[PDB]
RNA sequence: CUACUCGCAACUGCCUAAAACUCAAAGGACUUGGCGGUGCUUCACAUCCACCUAGAGGAGCCUGUUCUAUAAUCGAUAAACCCCGAUAGACCUUACCAACCCUUGCCAAUUCAGCCUAUAUACCGCCAUCUUCAGCAAACCCUAAAAAGGAACAAUAGUAAGCACAAUCAUAGCACAUAAAAACGUUAGGUCAAGGUGUAGCUUAUGGGUUGGAAAGAAAUGGGCUACAUUUUCUACAUAA
RNA sequence: ACAGGUUUGG
């Protein structure tokens, strides 16, 4: 039985998101990529240099926004500037959200020597796709 | 059946004979109860599982404007109606049996579901049927084409006259004031 | 959820208005033909499933529908078989049995009066009409249908068909018939063109096992083939490859009546021969009549060869050959 | 005929010793037992005997006698045709025997009534 | 497997269509074969409408071919036919006018007659009964008999020859021996018939 | 079906027949799984046989195992292991050993790091198997009570969201085939050695570095390559020499 | 006794 990126079936009460509700064989069929760049092309290079920075940011944002991050990040890479789209719950005050976004846009940009954009979308709760 | 000794007249060389006097009395009572329900705008369902006159019963129900059921009787039809038929349905106010025993020679399911849901039943019971649960039973024969035609026509005219008299009474009520 | 449906209708209307505004087309002439393309352009979601792509249609199409009202305000069901579970399927069965009894009595009266003016309309071989399938019946009758009930309905239909049908009975039986999806598998013939004072000009294309061949044939010259500038005898030394070229010509008796020039790319010694054969067969249709084209497509000259090499599988040798499976 | 059954089983009303000791209750079930791989016999044995008689007499050559070679093939073809046509004719009709797959459906239409 | 159940076998015979009016019973099926919009498989690369090729020759070449090298088997068959024809021509020119009216020269006819002579009549089938296998004499189908007759000759010409003798040269003699019914293939056929006659007493074990 | 009594042509006996002590159970039927070295039936479209093709067991070589032999890894090791971890071993790889060196010894810091130490019979992450088998299942209804079961298509109490199947998707046009997918679970199956880990053990060592060796075959065996020829070998060459 | 606990996968 395949277990990679596959959440098993419970008694029928667990809420699952649109991403976890799809097996790994649905990538580019029904669900899209969480990261977009040029390193994964045919005649292009720098596949690992972007992958390590992707994983580092996956961990950094998870540690920066604990408990309030709903789903995974959307990491776009477009013309020397990288965009980070996040779906955050509205648990923290707006002042604490702005403090953290201003800290991130100034820390990650200087840490990776490239401009970073951080876009936040506040959801009231985790959007449930399948049974809940 | 043991509950047919008071409803039998005798036995002519093995074949039993039904007493037509009590047959006609019970038939009078059954037809009166059937006509009153049709006059009071009551849903009448002819439930009869018999693969010989399924077409005749459905045609009689079509000509009467009442409903019929001669196919495989589903389990939770009258009990689990809010799940089989729809969200909230209106159960038949009267159930009429033209064949009490189904193809397995066992009592039908509707004859018990009517008593379980408090629904009156008027049924033709043969010498092998159980009239213990039917409200207005009539000891007769449900295997003869002429018998089933006679019963179908009797219920046909009993529904037609009841509906026509209801319409006449409503017409008179419209002129009452 | 009627309020929700109305709110979604209003939202779709205002969103369509704003989409027409932001696209720059006239909102009155703005319809779904433009909606689909505008959405596909503004949200370039490249997926292998079209249903997963963003789509904005009418709410009556987005949200599914269900069964209509069965009983009025008084509660009395409309149909006379509502207490049967399938007020549509059992009504159809009852009407079919009634028409069957009517046809039976009509035929009995005709036999008693010694009149046989009907025929047997059951042999549907040249028409190719097949009966309905479970899906074709469940798309007509909104409610579900069981397999045994479907088989019973089909057998009752064939019973009714096995008897002399009437005037409207023929239409009643045929309204539950589905013929070939197009019923016209006959191919189209390319018109005879004339390029630079060259009459009896035709062109054809063929392919078999990754070998694409184009043939240009002239029906006015002698019988010979020009394969990539060199002779066919020198291009195909094996007898089989030359028989592959002679096969489409021998069936039409056009051995010394057509001069052809073929160009093939890909394949080996037999794939090229098969591709040239297919191209020649598809090109020679412009010189023969319809019956010979039918004979060729029945002989397999106008049909491709889908037998290609299967991809190799992990843990195997030739997509079928498995390793030595030791029992112990 | 059917053997007698009165005064055989052990009941309260029976004054003598019970004669029959049934392993299971003598109730007629509503489904018959499935036939244990109903088999058939060979064919064209008499046609093969007269065919091999030619081989044994004329020292195993077919050019000597020929009708015993053609009738054998005719019998083989007729048996091959009857193996395929009757395998559907006898399963569609019910003149003679019938498989239990139909006996069960015939008994279920008119089953036994143990209760009531 | 790429051909679905709706695909039927092609029809290569040109004469089957070159006379559609000369009959009605054959017209009745040919007028519906296409009107039913029946899909037809592609014509095989080994079979054409040539009047000089034969399905028996095709089957024998396919059974002779080792692996997938088709031109090798084709050349072997060509050399075999040529050697048969030349040996028969030598026997014809070395004979008198009386034997010229009896000695044939048609290689196809000689080959088909040899196959018909080597074609068995009845075979043996091992049936398990009582824990032991008995060789029951069983009538075989025409395709089975022809396949066995071809395989016996092919195996004998493959294994019972010398390294200096070639396959076409050996088959040119095997066909001439099988035509006169004096070859090891006829010997093996007669051995099979004798072993079937010795076991005919076990014919009651067959169930078909 | 015991000792003590009475009686008996019985004398290793028969009839009658206790008590001390031990325990809070001992018992009959039933419902569902599991099991059976007791049975019957079903088919497998590479599957069992009737049958076809090409292979291993004969020779050599490569490679992986079980063994002897050393100071010199380990895991897997019936179907589902054996050119398997490893799509890769002169040092590094390498967790093995022998000689020698260092002990807050990668980080800003931590009476702190670090362990390829044990536990795969504590795990997650990943899979093998039945397995292209289809079944699983919340919410209702029924049973002369309900532990539980719920089916007869010429139909006898069964409806049902969603998860499986199916459909759809990919092999740039259909169909086909292939690919992909295959829930809940069995094998306490494999992986503490991809990685993190609860528990139990190391800290002048089971930790961190340098150098040198990690043989070899008495013997058996799995899987592949070359062939044992004439449909063969060599030469130029698409295949007429 | 107006009773309750205690056998068993149940
Ligand atoms: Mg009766
Ligand atoms: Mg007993
Ligand atoms: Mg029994
Ligand atoms: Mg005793
Ligand atoms: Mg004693
Ligand atoms: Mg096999
Ligand atoms: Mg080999
Ligand atoms: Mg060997
Ligand atoms: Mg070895
Ligand atoms: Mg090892
Ligand atoms: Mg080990
Ligand atoms: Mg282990
Ligand atoms: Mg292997
Ligand atoms: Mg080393
Ligand atoms: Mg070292
Ligand atoms: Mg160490
Ligand atoms: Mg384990
Ligand atoms: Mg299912
Ligand atoms: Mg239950
Ligand atoms: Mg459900
Ligand atoms: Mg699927
Ligand atoms: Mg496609
Ligand atoms: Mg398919
Ligand atoms: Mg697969
Ligand atoms: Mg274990
Ligand atoms: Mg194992
Ligand atoms: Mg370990
Ligand atoms: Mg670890
Ligand atoms: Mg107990």
């Amino acid at each position: 039985k395949n277990r990679a990126a596959r959440v098993r079936v419970s008694k029928g009460d667990k809420p699952v998101t649109y991403e976890e509700a799809h097996a790994p064989h649905y990538i580019a069929h029904r669900k899209g990529w969480l990261s977009l760049h040029t390193g994964n092309l045919d005649g292009e290079d720098h596949a690992a240099e972007r992958t390590v920075e992707d994983v580092f940011l996956r961990k950094f944002m998870l540690g920066t926004f604990p408990g309030c991050l709903a789903d995974q990040l959307v990491l776009k890479r477009r013309a020397n500037q990288l965009e980070i789209c996040a779906l955050v719950l509205r648990q923290l005050p707006p002042h604490k959200f702005y403090f953290l976004v201003g800290y991130s846009e100034t820390l990650l940009s200087h840490f990776y020597k490239c401009p970073v954009h951080l876009h936040l979308q506040t959801v009231p709760s985790k959007v449930v796709y399948k049974y809940i | 059946h043991r509950f047919m000794e008071p409803y039998l007249f005798g036995s002519r060389l093995g074949q039993d004979i039904i007493d037509l006097e009590q047959t006609a009395a019970h038939l009078q009572l059954a037809l009166n109860f059937t006509a009153h329900v049709a006059y009071r705008e009551g849903i009448i369902l002819f439930v009869s599982r018999h693969r010989q006159f399924a077409h005749l019963i459905e045609t009689t129900a079509r000509d009467c404007g009442e409903y019929a059921h001669t196919r495989y009787f589903k389990g939770g039809l009258l009990t689990n109606a809010p799940l089989l038929l729809g969200p909230g349905v209106r159960l038949p106010d009267l159930i009429i049996f033209l064949h009490t025993l189904n193809n397995v020679f066992e009592p039908h399911v509707a004859v018990r579901d009517a008593a379980k849901m408090n629904i009156p039943t008027v049924g033709i019971v043969d010498t092998n049927c159980n009239p213990a649960l039917i409200t207005y039973p009539v000891p007769g024969n449900d295997d003869s084409p002429p018998a089933v035609r006679l019963f179908c026509r009797l219920f046909q005219v009993a529904i037609s006259r009841a509906k026509e008299k209801r319409r006449q009474v409503e017409a008179l009520y419209r002129l009452q004031g | 959820t009627v309020d929700f449906i109305k709110k979604q209708i209003e939202e779709f209307n205002i969103g369509k208005r704003h989409l027409a505004n932001m696209m720059g087309e006239d909102p009155e002439t703005f319809t779904q033909e433009d909606i689909d393309r505008a959405i596909a352009y503004l949200f370039p979601s490249g997926l292998f499933e079209k249903r997963a792509r963003p789509i904005m249609k009418h709410p009556e199409e987005i949200f599914p529908k269900q069964r209509a009202i069965q009983w009025g305000e008084d509660g009395r069901p409309f149909h006379f078989l509502f207490y049967t579970g399938k007020q549509s399927y059992y009504s159809l069965m009852h009407d079919t049995y009634g028409k069957l009894l009517d046809v039976e009595k009509h035929h009995n009266q005709l036999r008693a009066k010694d009149l046989l003016a009907e025929k047997t309309k059951i042999l549907k071989d040249p028409i190719g009409s097949r009966w309905l399938i479970k899906e074709e019946l469940e798309e007509m009758l909104v409610e579900k249908l069981s397999d045994q009930d479907y088989a019973q309905f089909i057998r009752l239909l064939e019973r009714l068909s096995a008897l002399p049908c009437g005037a409207t009975e023929e239409d009643f039986v045929n309204r539950f018939r589905r013929s070939i999806p197009i019923q016209s598998k006959k191919q189209l013939i390319e018109p005879l063109q004339y390029d630079e004072q060259g009459m009896a000009f035709s062109r054809g294309e063929g392919k078999r096992k990754t070998a694409k061949a184009e043939v240009v044939v002239y029906g006015q010259g002698s019988g010979r083939i020009d394969v990539n500038g060199v002779d066919y005898l020198l291009y195909f030394p094996v007898t089989q490859d030359r028989e592959q070229l002679m096969f489409p010509l021998h069936f039409l008796d056009r051995l010394g009546k057509h001069d052809m020039t073929c160009a093939v790319s890909g394949g080996g010694r037999s794939a090229q021969a098969g591709a040239v054969r297919l191209a020649m067969a598809r090109a020679l249709c412009s010189f023969v009549t319809e019956d010979e084209v039918e004979w060729m497509r029945q002989a397999g000259l106008l049909t491709a060869d889908p037998r290609v090499r299967e991809r190799k599988k992990p843990g195997q040798e030739g997509a079928r050959r498995k390793f030595t499976w030791k029992k112990r | 005929a059917t053997p007698s059954l009165r005064g055989r089983l052990a009941r309260l009303g029976n004054p003598r010793r019970p004669i029959l000791k049934p392993n299971k209750p003598l109730i007629l079930a509503n489904h018959v037992g499935e036939r244990r791989r109903e088999k058939g016999e060979a064919t064209c044995i008499t046609e093969m005997s007269v065919m091999m008689a030619c081989w044994k007499q004329n020292e195993f050559r077919d050019e000597a006698c020929r009708k015993e070679i053609q009738d054998f093939f005719d019998c083989a073809s007729r048996a091959e045709a009857a193996r395929k046509m009757r395998s559907i004719q006898e399963n569609l009709g019910e003149l003679g025997s019938l498989p239990p797959k139909k006996l069960n459906k015939l008994l279920h239409r008119f089953p036994n009534k143990p209760h009531v | 497997s790429r051909y679905g159940p709706e695909y039927k076998d092609p029809q290569i015979d040109k004469e089957y269509y070159r006379k559609p009016l000369a009959e009605q019973t054959e017209e009745e099926k040919y007028e519906r074969d296409f009107k039913k919009t029946q899909l037809i498989k592609a014509a095989p690369a080994t079979k054409t409408s040539s009047v000089f090729e034969d399905p028996v020759i095709s089957k024998f070449t396919n059974m002779m071919m080792k692996g997938g090298n088709k031109v090798l088997a084709r050349s072997l068959m060509t050399q075999t036919l040529e050697a048969v024809k030349r040996k028969q021509f030598a026997k014809y020119h070395a004979a008198s006018a009386e034997e010229q009216a009896t000695i044939e020269r048609n290689p196809y006819t000689i080959f088909h007659q040899a196959l018909k002579n080597c074609e068995p009549v009845i075979g043996l089938v091992p049936i398990l009964k009582g824990g032991h296998f008995y060789q029951v004499p069983v009538p075989l189908a025409d395709r089975r008999r022809r396949f066995l007759a071809m395989k016996w000759m092919i195996a004998e010409c493959r294994e019972k020859k010398h390294r200096r003798v070639l396959m076409p040269e050996k088959l040119s003699q095997e066909l001439l021996e099988a035509f006169h019914n004096q070859g090891p293939v006829i010997k093996r056929k007669h051995d099979m018939h004798k072993m079937a006659e010795a076991n005919r007493a076990l014919a009651h074990y067959r169930w078909w």
